[PDB]
């Protein structure tokens, strides 16, 4: 199984109160694991984490802070290069992270920023590598790029319970008919973990990919996601429509028909 | 020039299959709005529920933002709930009726 | 220097002619700049961009926002005063090991030697005069059109003769000058053959 | 008389020795400016080298722990590019430039400086500097056109890097002149450029101006050209 | 007369660049023809059309009827086998003395001579050769890089020298011969200097 | 062997005289033809002259009081371009062409022939034909590069445009060789070509097929590179 | 007062019927003087032209017929020049003719062709003049461009009555009530030959030219044309709307009013 | 559509002032259309009137086509008339009801 750590830096300006606003949520897969903004001396990491008296996260503490810090200049040198009136609020989004996968010794370093809503041309070929090899020892290890993997490791190890886990989707189908002659069948998926869930309506034969109502997959406050997809079924047939649900947890693609 | 703004999406629902009587949490999810300055309040049969917490501001691939405001509520067959979200992108605060299925 | 290709390595046009210079980069670029440096002097500057397309005088050029990888520069109603080398250079945001959103390094294309030649024009008849300096006779050919030319200095004890100089005159015609050194200096008259005719320095010197 | 300009236009210094270029700066914000340095090879385009921070905090170029050059920024409101371990593929045109105060960019470069690496000669002793040879108008022309052309001929100069413009020296300004491409004299170099003076301005004195490194004293040449009436 | 205008009077490209020729006339036409003149003077037709788009290889001629008065010919991936003088030409319906719907004369344009220079990639070293025989000497070189070259010479009895001649080898590099009338009845040798590196033809002569 | 041939690359004939230029057509239905003649100056396009009805309409070129050139169509199966009273400006390259199709043009063109105007100086002084003189591959190349080159340097002629060409004699197949531009020799011209001998097939002789208006006899020179023993 | 003569050649293609279809109407100053088509051996000239016993003018007949023959090969050639399937009906419209008037010695000749309605790039500049001819040089040869000044003047002397005339306009307005409350004022003009006529309604000195109703000036069918221009007008303001009916076969501006 | 098509402009009218009772001609002047072939017929109270001659097919400067039809009929204040016209167009044939006003 692949894995990916992410940091979401987000900054905003308002009048000339100087003090810019900012947060740095840091996730691992769909579990947020790190929070840190303005008005916090320490990167407040997620509770559910085996902690062993170790002020040994500094490297991550160091990085984040700075990032938060330059938010002052950064967010500013970015107004003039566009000479946009410093009276209209602005924002600076930044994202770094990597997706590791040792089974293939793979690592991809991401690093994207965007001003008001437009990306910023950077020298980077956004997706790049994070495994460096020369025949030496010294270095300056303090680039979030060179630890992302390691950090991912830390998180994974120090969290194997919640992070390395699969909570399958529990699924039911509801029949709540509509006014004008055609029943509505809603297929449910509740509390499944990785948000990636793909639900599908069909007729033994094919799939109804082109005529469905799909809610973007929403989150429930316990660390799980829920999604629904429904369609208009004739009160007669009403059953030659199955709900094939696919997910990481359940191997055997779940299939749903109504009660009987 | 003209900034590219994106309105907020809203989904109000129960954390768990709601059953009036035993407890559950109310969730008003918002997503896809760009300018992060946003106002979101829940309502118990009409008014702004006392205290509701929400998640830490994150965004997605298309930098759009997303936040979910959740609260502790005890669904009760004859008590309606809904969401109030006001953005720089809309006419008047939008209300979102919470139906038990969707 | 592995990321910028300048379109024409060379280009030439008559006045009134039209053309474009393409320039694309091997990496996302944030702002583009088009220079033009004459003979051997400073780099004049024609345009600065970060998105869109501007047009000054006759020149027009652009960077297409959504791509951030291609720049174009047009020359309309070309004119002799547009000769010289054009350069396109762009840049990109950088990021320090400490998140300093800087941006310094400026990449340049390989350049383009734009040359504007004169309007096709009915042949012109030269005027030839003789500049002097004991041992030094210079032949000046004036305001003649077709570049095709043959200048010769009739002298007997000729010391050293240098190649000829042929510069595009002001009015869009061609002009030339040629030195050499001689003994019979005072005698030295210059003969010019251009467009099948023959013109003598002599032909003008009044007497 | 300047926004940012460089002194000498050409510099010819020994193999395996030090060569430092200079660029007079003219912005009071000086202490808090940033001076840029690019190089250029024969028809290739400006290549970046180093930047000079707001005042010192000098930067330089090591080639695997062996420095090649270094930008500087002293009192005389100017910066300086040094070059040690001189070699041919180090000979080119060096330029100075600065980026607008509050992060603006209509990027400005100077006239630039050609860096000539000179080999050997006994002990290099010879007067290699420009050498005039004036030629006045031709009566024929005067007579027939009511015009007058002059010839500014310079030879026995070395750098091979000269700039020659005809300034109406009665008043500092430039006049559309013509000039012949620089021809190589066996061990030296030579050059000429003319000026066609119109009628109603034939009465004035024009001076042809030569500007070249190895040239006597260390100043541009003052070549005055009479104007007469007969 | 006067009613046709080819784009660049001349233009030059690198191996693998992409450019285009334009040429227009406003006297409505039936078709625009495109040719390439060999050094031999032969006229090689490129495209033919009375309607829109066409394509083959890298050359593509574009002509369109919104007025039927302007035509363009672009070049992609320009390769050595392209340089030449390109011409546009236009033909128009010719009505007989009778009523045979024939074709009137072809109108061409001025000449836009293409010049495609090779890609620049890690150089190599120039292997000189010997070519001289009977009061005549001319050096050789097989596949080197820059036009930058000076073919030195080593003869006993000297006379005036002549101008060289650098072609473009198959591989992609330059090559050349420098004529020279000397003596040394069967003895001569060559010496070359390029890129600060010199090469004596002797450096290769073995026994 | 052709769709339109035009012997005699160049034709040089004295001032204010008549000249002969003709292209032997090779296409039957030769009668229902229409042949356009074309003129190409130094660096100009290619302009139109005339059209022949492929049946001696004797279309001639008359320009206000003047008959200038003639179009014709004999039994020798060719059309001849007659040019009257030769003056310099009439000196240029001539093409004969026609249109493949009843309603169109694949436009078929010929090699074309450049007309040469000659004033006084000679009465056919000497012969004026290419003067060969071959050069042997370099033992230095064979030895070190296992490669060879050979050529055929000509001289002593007046046929301005003599276009050289080689091909593996045995299987005589035109094979692009390479040559240098034409240089002048006190009002005489002489080119020098050569080749890159296919490394392993260097035998006794390939052929340097020259060709000119004034060349001994009137046939393409067949030049070989014999071996040695002495 | 420029007079004239034109021939409208028209030829069509029929999906594989071997021989095409065609015609050749000819006119002079808006009056038909000649005619020709396939399955016709001769030029049924204008009956109104009583020529004398022998037809001394037919070199134009030479012209037309060959045009008839040649007509085919053209449609033939035209079809291949443009990629066009011989299965789709095709047509070639051609028009030659010229104008005339002494003063400046006016004599311009028009020769234009069109494939399926497409001007065909003829090289010769368009409206070309033609009044001169070398000294001692009869040009009896095949061309029509040289027989204009001749054949025009020929047609205008063998039926002068119908070609030297100028039937002025007989105009009158007409009221027609609008259920909508407005009233249409229709200004007729009948019996007039020099087709080029112009009617116009004015309202207080201001022509209503671009805001009135107008009909393509249709042909009586007996020898002249008819045309009426109209307007809608307030129930009452009638007597205020005038109808200027210009035409040179009428000295001064004919002006009407009407209503009831 | 590539073959430049042009649809016909139709007008139906009396050659002279219609005074039902005596003879005159029924005219249908089709013009402004292009694609040659055109089917133009006359009508009376609904049927197809006959023995109608047409004009010498010619065109306008815009290469447009024009044809005129006409017949020998006796005008009466009770015989409704109209022109029948159909050619390379979209909808069904076109009938033009003759009217006193034009
Ligand atoms: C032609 O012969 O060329 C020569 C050489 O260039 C010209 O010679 C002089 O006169 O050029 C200038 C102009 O007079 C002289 O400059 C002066 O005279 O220098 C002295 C200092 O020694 C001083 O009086 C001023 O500085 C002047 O500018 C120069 O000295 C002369 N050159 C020499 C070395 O003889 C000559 O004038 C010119 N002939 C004509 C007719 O133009
Ligand atoms: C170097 O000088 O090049 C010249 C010119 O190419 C060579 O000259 C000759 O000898 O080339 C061949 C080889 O001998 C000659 O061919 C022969 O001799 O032609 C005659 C007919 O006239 C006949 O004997 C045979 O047909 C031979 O093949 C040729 O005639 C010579 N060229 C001339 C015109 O002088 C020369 O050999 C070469 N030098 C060396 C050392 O290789
Ligand atoms: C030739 O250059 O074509 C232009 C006309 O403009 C172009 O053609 C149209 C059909 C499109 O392809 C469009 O992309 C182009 O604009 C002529 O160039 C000049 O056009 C100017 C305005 O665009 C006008 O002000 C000039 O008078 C006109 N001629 C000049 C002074 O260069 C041009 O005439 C055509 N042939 C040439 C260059 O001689
Ligand atoms: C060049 O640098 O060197 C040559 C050779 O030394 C110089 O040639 C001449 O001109 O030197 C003197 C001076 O004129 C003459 O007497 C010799 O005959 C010449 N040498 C030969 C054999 O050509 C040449 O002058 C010099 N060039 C320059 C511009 O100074
Ligand atoms: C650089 O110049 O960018 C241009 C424009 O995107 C590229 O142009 C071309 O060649 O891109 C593709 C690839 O060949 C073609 O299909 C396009 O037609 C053509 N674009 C146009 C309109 O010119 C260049 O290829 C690219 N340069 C390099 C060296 O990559």
């Amino acid at each position: 199984g692949s894995h990916s750590l992410r940091y979401f830096y987000t900054a905003v300006s308002r009048p000339g109160l100087g003090e810019p606003w900012f947060i740095i949520v840091g996730y691992v897969d769909d579990m947020q694991v790190l929070r840190f903004s303005s008005k916090e001396e320490t990167p407040r990491m997620a509770p559910w984490l085996e902690q062993e008296e170790a002020d040994n996260w500094e490297q991550q503490t160091r990085i984040v802070t700075i990032q938060g810090q330059l938010s002052e200049r950064n967010l500013m040198t970015l107004v003039h290069f566009y000479n946009k009136s410093m009276d209209d609020s602005h924002t600076l989004q930044w994202l770094q992270g990597c997706d590791v996968e040792p089974d293939r010794h793979l690592c991809l370093w991401y690093n994207q920023l965007a001003y008001d809503s437009e990306d910023l041309p950077t020298l980077n070929e956004n997706p790049s590598s994070c495994t460096v090899g020369n025949s030496t020892v010294p270095h300056i290890s303090q680039d979030l790029k060179s630890h992302c993997s390691d950090l991912l490791q830390k998180y994974l190890e120090k969290g194997k319970e919640r992070l390395l886990r699969s909570d399958p989707p529990k699924a039911h189908v509801t029949r709540h008919p509509r006014p004008e002659g055609d029943v509505t069948l809603r297929c449910w998926a509740l509390g499944f973990y990785p948000a990636d869930i793909t639900l599908t309506w069909q007729l033994n034969g094919e799939e109804l990919t082109q005529d469905m109502e799909l809610v973007e997959t929403r989150p429930a406050g316990d660390g799980t996601f829920q999604k629904w997809a429904a369609v208009v079924v004739p009160l007669g047939k009403e059953q030659s429509y199955t709900c094939h649900v696919y997910h990481e947890g359940l191997p055997e693609p779940l299939i749903l028909r109504w009660g009987g | 020039a003209d900034p590219i703004q994106r309105t907020p999406k809203i989904q109000v629902y129960s954390r768990h299959p709601a059953e009036n009587g035993k407890s559950n949490f109310l969730n008003c999810y918002v997503s896809g709005f760009h300018p992060s300055d946003i106002e979101v309040d829940l309502l118990k049969n009409g008014e702004r529920i006392e205290k509701v917490e929400h998640s830490d501001l994150s965004f997605s691939k298309d930098w759009s933002f997303y936040l979910l405001y959740y609260t502790e509520f005890t669904p009760t067959e004859k008590d309606e709930y809904a969401c109030r979200v006001n953005h720089v992108t809309l006419s008047q605060p939008k209300i979102v009726k919470w139906d038990r299925d969707m | 220097g592995d990321q910028v290709e300048q379109s024409p390595s060379a280009l030439s046009l008559h006045e009134g002619t039209d053309s474009a210079l393409r320039c694309n980069f091997t990496t996302t670029m944030r702002s583009v700049q088009w220079f033009r440096q004459n003979s051997r002097g400073s780099l004049i500057s024609l345009f600065y961009l970060a998105s869109g397309t501007k047009e000054n005088g006759r020149l027009k050029s652009a960077f297409d926002s959504k791509e951030r990888r291609y720049s174009t520069l047009h020359i309309r109603d070309a004119q002799l005063e547009d000769s010289g080398t054009y350069f396109c250079a762009a840049d990109t945001w950088h990021i320090s090991e400490g998140y300093e959103l800087g941006t310094d390094k400026l990449v340049f294309g390989q350049g383009t030697q734009v040359t504007v030649e004169p309007k096709s024009q009915p042949p012109a008849k030269p005027s030839v005069f003789i500049m002097k300096n004991g041992t030094n006779v210079a032949c000046l050919v004036k305001d003649f059109y077709p570049k095709e030319v043959t200048i010769s200095l009739r002298s007997s004890k000729k010391i050293v003769e240098f190649d000829p100089a042929i510069v595009i005159s002001p009015s869009g015609k061609y002009s030339a000058v040629k030195l050499g050194q001689y003994g019979d200096s005072n005698s030295v008259t210059c003969s010019v053959q251009h467009n099948s005719e023959t013109v003598h320095s002599t032909d003008f010197e009044a007497a | 008389h300047g926004k940012l300009e460089q002194p000498e236009i050409s510099i010819s210094r020994p193999r395996d020795e030090t060569a430092q270029i200079s660029c007079k700066v003219f912005i009071e914000s000086f202490r808090s400016v940033t001076i840029h340095w690019y190089r250029q090879k024969p028809n290739q385009g400006l290549e970046f080298l180093l930047y000079v921070l707001a005042t010192p905090t000098h930067i330089f170029l090591d080639k695997e722990y062996k420095k090649m050059e270094a930008s500087k920024n002293p009192s005389a409101s100017t910066s300086i590019l040094t070059i040690y371990s001189l070699e041919e593929e180090d000979e080119a045109i060096y330029y100075c430039s600065y980026g607008e105060g509050s992060s603006g960019f209509h990027k400005v470069f100077a006239e630039g400086t050609k860096l000539i690496v000179i080999p050997s000669d006994k002990r290099l002793d010879a007067d290699i500097s420009p050498k005039p040879t004036i030629f006045l108008p031709s009566v024929a022309e005067t007579n027939l056109h009511k015009t007058g052309t002059y010839l500014c001929l310079l030879e026995a100069f070395f750098p091979d890097v000269i700039r020659v413009y005809w300034k109406e020296k009665d008043g500092n300004t430039i006049l559309d002149s013509q000039e012949g491409d620089t021809l190589k004299t066996n061990d030296t170099y030579m050059k000429f450029s003319w000026l066609t003076v119109p009628e109603r301005a034939m009465g004035k004195e024009h001076r042809c101006i030569v500007k070249h490194e190895n040239n006597k004293g260390g100043a541009d040449q003052a070549i005055f050209f009479p104007s007469i009436k007969k």
